């Protein structure tokens, strides 16, 4: 009786992503 | 509450769009006033 | 009725008093189809067959003939999800289940009309002004004795289930004496006082409005996740404390009593009925943040 969907990993790697392009862009200002 | 994630989230993306849009600009003029080519800066070669 | 009882003895869990009665009364109203029947509705098949007189006796044919006034509108506006005879039999034996404990054949048009405005649907204060018209005087004044009858009529209610005893019993003398006091002892009680006084949430009335927010929120979908069985989106009733933070529970493990971190020496909590509004959740966020710092 437990049925809960939520996209958690597509999560992750949008976080993810964001990191990535927030640490080359500061880097590349 | 996912809504307001999702808000600050995308509010986050753009914050990057205006830092790539504002770094855009100022590579286009760090091209234009030095006549960049790979033989060096202006019409000379360093 | 029989296997409609059997299925609500299985219910037994919820752990509160209002909210037990309330979810009980939804389940009825809904099993009966009376919540398709209006306030206008019923007004008017009342007043056709001339049932004005509170104090008048009521024989069987009489509520069989308002019952089939009733039944054959909410038939026509729902052939597929109303049969006449069937629901007549029904509603027939909830209200003999509730005012004819004496097996004489003969109640009050009150007891009937509070019965019938209460389980309809229509706004919880129209319902109060009608219930307060039919009790009050042509003055629209209601003394000590109109409203000991209507709390006496209210409280034949839960007695058939059996949650009397968790809202003071069937003595009505303390309802009446706390009413009057909010009334600053007045001999007499107008409209707008009895609203105020109902919307003090007394231990005798409760219920109503506790059932009218159950089936508002019957159809509640809240964008959150339940922070013991981790359900997203919250469906239903939403309850947030007001002491911690991002701690959100579903209803579905609230009525079981399991509580997550446990309790502490307060644990207020708010129970959201209505999808939120940002403005009003970011106010009483900004809210325990404040109560939290201290």
């Amino acid at each position: 009786v437990y049925k809960v969907g939520i996209y958690g990993w597509r999560k992750r790697c949008l976080y993810f992503f964001v990191l990535l392009l927030m640490i080359l862009i500061l880097v590349n200002l | 509450i996912y809504g307001w994630r999702k808000r600050c989230l995308y509010l986050l993306v753009l914050l990057l769009l205006i830092i790539l849009v504002v770094n855009l600009a100022l590579t286009i003029w760090i091209l234009k006033v030095m006549w960049f080519s790979p033989t060096g800066m202006g019409h000379l070669h360093v | 009725m029989t296997e409609l009882y059997q299925s609500l003895a299985d219910l037994n869990n919820v752990r509160f008093s209002a909210y037990r009665t309330a979810m009980k009364l939804r389940r009825l109203q809904k099993a009966l189809c009376l919540d398709l029947l209006t306030l206008s509705a019923a007004c008017d098949a009342l007043d056709q067959h001339n049932l004005k007189q509170n104090d008048q006796p009521m024989d069987i044919l009489q509520i069989i003939n308002c019952l089939t006034t009733v039944y054959d509108r909410l038939e026509q506006e729902h052939n597929n999800l109303v049969n006449v005879p069937l629901c007549v039999d029904m509603c027939l034996n909830w209200l003999l289940n509730v005012y004819d404990t004496g097996r004489t054949g003969r109640i009050r048009v009150l007891s009937f009309k509070t019965g019938i405005i209460s389980l309809c649907k229509a706004h919880l204060e129209d319902k109060y002004r009608y219930l307060f018209k039919q009790v009050a005087s042509s003055t629209g004044f209601c003394d000590q004795r109109r409203l000991g009858l209507l709390l006496h009529d209210s409280i034949q209610i839960p007695r058939q289930l059996g949650e009397v005893a968790s809202f003071g019993g069937s003595n009505i003398e303390p309802s009446v004496r706390s009413c009057f006091q909010f009334a600053n002892n007045k001999p007499e009680i107008e409209a707008a006082l009895f609203l105020d006084w109902m919307r003090l949430e007394p231990q005798s009335m409760v219920w109503l409005p506790v059932l009218h927010r159950v089936a508002a929120a019957e159809t509640a979908k809240h964008q959150a996740k339940c922070n013991i069985c981790k359900e997203c989106p919250i469906i239903g009733f939403r309850y947030r404390s007001l002491k911690h933070f991002n701690y959100d529970i579903c209803q579905s493990c609230f009525f079981s009593g399991r509580v997550a971190k446990g309790h502490k020496m307060h644990y207020p909590m708010v129970e959201y009925c209505t999808p939120t509004t940002s403005g009003e959740d970011v106010r009483d966020f900004a809210k325990v943040l404040k109560n939290k710092f201290r």
